[PDB]
């Protein structure tokens, strides 16, 4: 089954650091770019960060740029999000989402160079709250 | 040759000729470069003999450090030695000039 | 700043069409995707490439994108369609994946 | 170091100077292997024990990819009478990762399997199955009398209008015109059908009973390597000199995180010299810069053994922080001068180290290193109305020595 | 260039085969070391002609002759003058190693400064012995005597000669600071050295008939008895390449030594 | 029609990263400023040759081109390759296709006769023009078939130029590297037609060319020189530089080539008595081996070589095949 | 001297085999081109004064 | 090339390639040294002029 499961949620003080970990199974993790998405309690979705299929290209939202850092380890099929200098606004359930479209198939070398926009598979989510 | 017969002796012999021929071309090539180096020094020694010994040289620091007076040639193994007699001033004294 | 504006909520009678709209200043140049979210559950992709349904989504879902607005629509709304729908402006080249403000469709 | 200097010069006394005695190089600390995480074993069994092999003129073709291909089990098996390889060692297949491993199968008449090899000439080689003169791979053959023998369903081609190109197959059955006259429709004068059966009767003696042949052909490092051998991947270490193995690419150097933006299809990097200097790790797909870990010459600064047996060692262009990995310390621009104390006083050069630094033996007496002094400082008393005129002189006889000739060897 | 590492580094299997060829590697290293020491000798014989480091006086009343473009500039980290600054701006590969010059550019600049100060403040006397000071006007008068022109030809029109010299120095400054490539003679040496090194390093990629041009591929593919016949091929090719490089470098160093001897004579 | 392919059809020849270096690669490249045939498939699709490679380009407004057909016979008598990109999945497939005379995709095309390859995956051809509005995607492709691999390269760029290819540079990147191994000699495009009448794009052909490829600091090919285009390019290629200073440079060697081959043999007609040699009733004892000189012959050694009567036929100083052409 | 022509001129088999030895032809041709230019330099230096 | 097929012809061709390459290298080395001698003579001639 294609599934994503997060871990590392909990309670954190402002100015401290925390790291999330999303484990991937059932598909070739190294082929697909991965996302982090957060949802504050009772609010809409907010895109956190994206990482390329090999980690060469990473992008962050302005609310988290410079504070957070996204990473992956394709040999473990795991996705990481280092968070530094947490603030109150960071209270949100964090999802890891798989791209519907893979960037490069390492098994056969297929490089489509044209990709669909969807993110089919989302993780279950792990809560993070920031308060003093 | 005493160990092997011609059909495969020549294979082993050919490794020695290429090696020894290459080892001999290197010797001749470097001697040609050294001969040019000695030839350049023999042309300089011949110029020093013509200009320093057979005459008096106004060229600075050619026939010794100072004002050249004369030179004397002395033979040596694979070379020549020049005894450059030279006039160097001494005992300076400051003076007002116009 | 980028604010993909959507109405806070849209009310629809069961069996009636519901037009869920998402707006953006340059959304026409970008692709739009829609995610369905029942409360207490993660989002589920319903539309991508502005009109394409992933396998398993009901055929009654549809969308469009032109100019400054992208609009998802459901031909017939059932009781299970009450959810939060979020638009997303997608552009790999610019690294642009911002979500929308969301819209709670109300079935009454 | 002094004894090493004496052995380098092949003399027991060494004059004052600086002598290059040996070369320093950092040695690898450990070993690294990084093969792709291929998730399945390889189906060699389906090729080697196949119920029916093909005819030599219609040799089978299996393309093998995405394999953990253990070639050791094939080699250790006693069935294979012939197992020879022409571009690789049979015992060294299990530590190389290859691409598009093609496994061809067919039956050969017997002792003529020797024609299955690069550069061979004959009925089989010329017209049935040709493989290139620069073939890289392995030819595997074993006797199959109790499997293929009577029997007539295995055929081979007698005639072809030209020699087959490497890895070419011919299925045509038109009648070959051996003579210099036309022939059509049937085997006329000097005109034959190009194929006939082997006739594998069990009564055939040794060298004529059927032989099943399986030949594997390999391509390496031309693409994402797929048919990887069984060697297990190890951990990845960085910033320490280490000999590595990325998909068969063996080498030695220090791995470091790379700022190079490899495109998705690129697996290696190369310098202006066309030497490999970056590699995408097949496991994590990160780019690692390969830098050759530090090396350099070693120079022994010695006064005359007449004066003292004390020496100083200069590791040319080597940083002090990593020299003791191999074996006073002073960081000269030319390298690390060990055994010589740095003195702020500037004397005239005695033993030139380089970059303005010279070494000398001074005194309670040791090797010193300093910045060489160009000469005594002199402020000439220039003035616009002052002249210095010598009041006396000196006659100096300075000897000058010049080579003229050399020995006339012949 | 380290012959053993250039032909094959990090391989004892190739190194043992290379010892069969004898002392070829020792000879090449000896030749390159001789060339390297010869370069230091060339610099020394040209620049190190002054026994003492002469200093220009703090006050520079040289009879109108302005030498500010050639005397050292103390306002910069180096001893370089302005024209020297113009000149200096206009101009780990499998065994290779570039040794540093014995005399740093600061020391060579200091030597040229000593020569300039001695020439300006004492004329030719500092080359014959102790530097005898003399006003520059009288020095130039007695240098006019050397070309058959009487002394008064300077004194009666000293200002004109000073202005002409200053204008000529300024014109050299402008020419060097312009787009003109006047220093092609040194850039040619640099380019020749770089091209020779580039060709040596780029002939490591040639296989010379072997199955591959990389020894790690040959050693990882073939057992010793079949690897030796390929490694010997690579050894032969790379040894021939290194011999060619060393021979051409010996010839190049010979012509550079001729140029250095000419430069020392000119000095 | 015809149009000028200014500097198009260049691609990354290998999977090796290179940065800030001018590399002289020799590979099947489209020559600079070559003539590429311009086909208006819609007011048809002709079956075009596949000589060594094919540079395929298109600037269609609504993605009518959906793939290609490759092969030699294209009639189920020989294996043929099919690439067709459906709305959600490309299908790369090599079977013994029974292709229709006018292939096209409905709004559906496949076969399974004695088939030997299939690769269904994400599509690389999609309707991207709608986002660009008036600006039209220029889809470029380069197909090759060497060393048993069917190599595909591609690059899509926004342009506004209408009638001809852009005056610009962009290196094509690989799509697939298919281990295929078939013989490809002809190809044709297949289109998506709403009205299924079972009765636009530029094509250029690659040639063996040496290219001097300039890799910028980021590792992308930014400009290139076709070394055989003109003498200036050859000078730039010989110096391994893109700018050359004033001077005279020796670039290559001119050589008049022979117009035809001439053979002049003696006027000898008699066939030579090898029959007396091989069909002798009694062969001599080895201690008294025979010695029969053969002179004034027209000797045909092919019949000796190809005869199955000989269990051993090895020649040491000569090649058995070349004996006929040699005069001894 | 043309290296390719001198060694094995007008034979593509050897022209392919010679590429295995690298840029020896380029170096040899460059050397004689340097010598040839040096001869003109010598004549100009001696006479054009 | 007319007597031998490529598998064994390339072995014979390699010997000719190596021999002629060494001959050409020797020629250029002698020419470089002789050109150095002639350059020294030309510098002397220019100085004499
Ligand atoms: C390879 O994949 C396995 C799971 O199949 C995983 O446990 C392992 O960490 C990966 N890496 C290596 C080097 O084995
Ligand atoms: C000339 O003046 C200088 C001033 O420093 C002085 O040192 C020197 O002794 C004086 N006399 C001589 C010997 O020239
Ligand atoms: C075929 O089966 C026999 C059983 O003894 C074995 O020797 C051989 O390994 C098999 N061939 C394969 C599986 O490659
Ligand atoms: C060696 O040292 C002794 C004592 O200092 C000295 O007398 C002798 O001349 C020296 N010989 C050499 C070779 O310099
Ligand atoms: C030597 O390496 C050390 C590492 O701490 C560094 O700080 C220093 O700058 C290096 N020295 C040279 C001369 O590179
Ligand atoms: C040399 O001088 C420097 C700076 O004055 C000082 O730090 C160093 O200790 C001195 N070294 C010696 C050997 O006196
Ligand atoms: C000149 O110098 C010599 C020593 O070289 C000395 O004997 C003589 O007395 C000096 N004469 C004068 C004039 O000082
Ligand atoms: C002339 O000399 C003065 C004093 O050194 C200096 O300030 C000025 O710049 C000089 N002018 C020239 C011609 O460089
Ligand atoms: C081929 O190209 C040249 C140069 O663009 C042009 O002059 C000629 O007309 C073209 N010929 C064809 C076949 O279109
Ligand atoms: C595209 O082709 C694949 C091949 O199996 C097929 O499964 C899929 O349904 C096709 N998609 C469409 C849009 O028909
Ligand atoms: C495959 O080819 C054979 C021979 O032409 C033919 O008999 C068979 O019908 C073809 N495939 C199928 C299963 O239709
Ligand atoms: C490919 O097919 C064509 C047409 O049948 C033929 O002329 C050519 O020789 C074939 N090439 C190969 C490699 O079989
Ligand atoms: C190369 O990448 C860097 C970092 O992303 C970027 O700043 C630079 O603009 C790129 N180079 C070019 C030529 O665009
Ligand atoms: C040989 O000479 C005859 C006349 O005697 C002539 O008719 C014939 O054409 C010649 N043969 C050849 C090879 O031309
Ligand atoms: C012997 O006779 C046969 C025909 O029976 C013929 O083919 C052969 O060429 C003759 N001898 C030779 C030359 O082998």
């Amino acid at each position: 089954q294609v599934q994503l499961v997060e871990s590392g949620g909990g309670v954190v003080q402002p100015g401290r650091s925390l790291r999330l970990s999303c484990a991937a199974s059932g598909f070739t993790f190294s082929n697909y770019g991965m996302h982090w998405v957060r949802q504050a309690p009772g609010k809409g979705l907010e895109w956190v960060a994206i990482i390329s299929f090999d980690g060469s290209n990473r992008y962050y939202a302005d609310s988290v740029k410079g504070r957070f850092t996204i990473s992956r380890d394709n040999s473990k099929n795991t996705l990481y999000l280092q968070m530094d200098s947490l603030r109150a606004e960071d209270t949100a359930v964090y999802y890891c989402a798989k791209d519907l479209s893979f960037y490069y198939d390492i098994s056969t070398g297929y490089y489509p160079q044209s990709y669909n926009s969807g993110t089919d598979v989302w993780g279950q989510g792990t809560t993070v709250t920031v308060s003093s | 040759l005493s160990r092997l017969d011609p059909p495969e002796a020549e294979v082993q012999i050919d490794r020695l000729i290429t090696g020894r021929l290459q080892s001999l071309q290197t010797y001749v090539t470097q001697q040609l470069i050294r001969a040019a180096e000695i030839r350049a020094s023999a042309n300089l020694a011949a110029t020093k003999m013509s200009e320093c010994v057979l005459g008096q040289s106004k060229r600075v620091d050619f026939c010794g450090k100072g004002y050249h007076l004369m030179s004397f040639p002395q033979s040596a193994p694979h070379g020549v030695v020049f005894l450059h007699v030279t006039y160097v001033p001494a005992q300076e004294k400051n003076f007002t000039t116009a | 700043s980028y604010e993909l504006t959507q109405p806070p909520s849209v009310s629809v009678s069961p069996g009636q069409t519901a037009s869920i709209t998402c707006s953006g200043d340059k959304l026409g140049d970008k692709y739009a995707c829609w995610y369905q979210q029942k409360p207490g559950q993660s989002p589920v992709l319903v539309i991508y490439q502005d009109n394409k349904r992933p396998s398993g989504i009901p055929e009654r879902f549809s969308g469009s994108n032109s100019g400054n607005t992208a609009t998802l629509t459901i031909s017939g709304t059932q009781a299970m369609d009450e959810a939060d729908y979020y638009c997303q402006g997608w552009d790999r080249s610019t690294g642009y994946y911002v979500f929308g403000t969301g819209t709670k469709v109300t079935v009454l | 170091p002094l004894s090493e200097t004496k052995c380098t010069l092949k003399s027991f006394t060494v004059e004052k100077g600086i002598y290059q005695t040996s070369n320093f190089r950092v040695q690898p600390t450990e070993s690294i292997v990084r093969f792709p995480n291929i998730t399945n074993l390889c189906p060699f069994g389906e090729v080697f024990n196949a119920t029916r092999f093909a005819s030599v003129y219609a040799w089978n073709r299996k393309r093998i990819s995405n394999c953990v291909a253990d070639y050791s089990v094939l080699y250790n098996s006693a069935s294979f009478s012939t197992f020879k390889c022409y571009g690789v060692s049979p015992t060294k297949l299990n530590d190389l990762c290859f691409t598009n491993v093609y496994a061809d199968s067919f039956v050969i008449r017997g002792d003529e399997v020797r024609q299955i090899a690069p550069g061979q000439t004959g009925k089989i080689a010329d017209y049935n199955y040709k493989l290139p003169d620069d073939f890289t791979g392995c030819v595997i053959a074993w006797n199959s009398n109790n499997l293929d023998s009577g029997n007539y369903n295995y055929l081979y081609r007698l005639f072809r209008k030209s020699n087959l190109k490497p890895f070419e197959r011919d299925i045509s059955t038109e009648i070959y015109q051996a003579g210099s006259t036309p022939c059509n429709g049937v085997e006329g004068f000097n005109c034959y059908f190009p194929l006939q059966s082997y006739g594998f009767q069990p009564t055939n003696g040794v060298g004529y009973q059927p032989y099943r042949v399986v030949v594997l052909s390999f391509e390496l490092l031309h693409a994402p390597a797929t048919v990887c051998g069984p060697k297990k991947s190890t951990n990845l270490v960085k910033n320490k000199c280490v000999n590595f193995n990325f998909n068969g690419l063996t080498g030695t150097g220090v791995l470091t995180e790379s700022n190079k933006k490899f495109l998705p299809f690129q697996q290696f990097g190369r310098d202006i010299a066309d030497t490999t200097d970056a590699v995408r790790d097949p496991q994590t797909l990160e780019i690692l810069d390969i830098t050759p870990c530090s090396f350099g010459g070693v120079s022994v600064i010695t006064p005359g053994t007449n004066t003292s047996n004390q020496v100083a060692v200069l590791y040319q262009g080597v940083n002090c922080t990593e020299v003791p990995v191999a074996i006073n310390v002073f960081q000269t621009r030319a390298g690390c001068l060990i055994g010589a104390e740095h003195v702020n006083n500037s004397y005239e050069c005695d033993i030139p180290i380089g970059a303005g630094i010279c070494a000398s033996y001074q005194t309670s007496q040791s090797i010193i290193a300093y910045t060489m002094s160009l000469g005594a400082e002199n402020s000439v008393a220039y003035s616009n109305n002052s002249i210095a005129i010598p009041t006396n002189f000196t006659i100096s006889v300075t000897t000058e020595i010049l080579p003229v000739s050399m020995t006339k060897t012949s | 260039v380290d012959c053993t590492m250039y032909i094959c580094g990090d391989s004892t299997e190739c190194s043992n085969l290379l010892l069969q060829y004898g002392s070829f590697c020792t000879q090449l290293n000896r030749a390159l070391t001789g060339i390297a020491v010869e370069q230091d000798k060339n610099t020394q014989e040209v620049f190190a002609q002054v026994k003492q480091i002469y200093k220009t006086p703090p006050i520079k009343d040289f009879g109108g002759f302005n030498f500010s473009q050639i005397l050292p500039d103390p306002s910069k980290p180096s001893k370089r003058s302005f024209i020297e600054d113009l000149l200096f701006n206009k101009v780990k590969f499998n065994g290779l190693t570039v040794l540093p010059p014995l005399l740093t550019d600061e020391m060579i600049a200091q030597y040229t400064s000593a020569l300039l100060a001695g020439t300006i403040t004492s004329g030719w006397t500092f080359g014959a012995g102790a530097a005898l000071q003399i006003p520059f006007a009288m020095q130039m008068a007695y240098r006019f005597n050397g070309i058959g022109v009487t002394q008064n030809v300077l004194y009666e029109n000293q200002k004109l000669i000073a202005n002409q010299f200053n204008s000529a120095i300024g014109k050299i400054q402008d020419s060097l600071s312009s787009t003109a490539s006047a220093l092609g003679k040194l850039q040619d040496v640099v380019n020749q050295n770089a091209q020779a090194l580039n060709t040596l390093v780029k002939q490591l990629s040639s296989n010379f008939g072997a199955i591959s041009s990389v020894l790690n591929d040959i050693l990882s593919r073939l057992d010793p008895p079949e690897a030796e016949v390929q490694i010997d091929r690579l050894i032969t090719g790379r040894l021939q390449s290194l011999q060619t490089y060393v021979t051409q470098q010996l010839i190049r160093a010979a012509e550079i030594r001729a140029s250095a001897n000419l430069a020392a004579t000119k000095m | 029609a015809y149009t000028n392919s200014f500097t198009r059809g260049v691609y990354y020849p290998d999977k090796v990263f290179r940065s800030s270096v001018l590399h002289s690669t020799q590979d099947l490249f489209l020559p600079f400023f070559s003539n590429v045939t311009w086909f208006h498939a819609i007011h048809d699709n002709p079956v075009l040759p596949f000589n060594d490679g094919v540079y395929f380009a298109s600037t269609e407004k609504s993605n009518i081109i959906r793939g290609w057909i490759f092969g030699t016979t294209l009639d189920s008598k020989t294996q043929s390759l099919l690439i067709v990109n459906n709305a959600t999945n490309v299908v790369i497939k090599v079977c013994e296709f029974q292709f229709c005379n006018d292939p096209f995709l409905g709004v559906v095309y496949s076969s399974a006769n004695n088939c030997t390859f299939e690769y269904v995956s994400q599509p690389f051809l999609m309707d991207l023009e709608g986002k660009q509005g008036n600006f039209k995607n220029l889809r470029e492709f380069v197909f090759k078939n060497i060393d048993g691999y069917f190599k595909i390269y591609s690059k899509h760029t926004p342009i506004n130029l209408v009638r001809d290819l852009p005056q610009g540079f962009s290196a094509l990147e690989p799509l697939v590297d298919l281990p295929i191994g078939i013989n490809i000699t002809r190809f044709q495009t297949l289109l998506a037609l709403h009205r299924s009448y079972l009765t636009a794009y530029y094509v250029g052909y690659l040639q063996p060319r040496t290219f001097l490829l300039k890799y910028n600091e980021n590792g992308t090919i930014t400009d290139a020189v076709d070394c055989a285009l003109d003498p200036l390019s050859e000078t730039k290629c010989t110096l391994k530089s893109f700018t050359v200073e004033k001077g005279i440079y020796q670039t290559s060697n001119f050589r008049v080539q022979p117009t035809e081959s001439i053979v002049r043999f003696p006027n000898i007609t008699n066939l030579c008595p090898f029959g007396e040699v091989f069909n002798a009733t009694r062969f001599a004892s080895v201690y008294a081996w025979n010695r029969k000189r053969i002179s004034n012959c027209v000797a045909d050694y092919s019949v000796l070589y190809n005869s199955a009567s000989f269990s051993t036929f090895k020649c040491y100083g000569v090649s058995p095949t070349k004996l006929n052409d040699l005069c001894f």
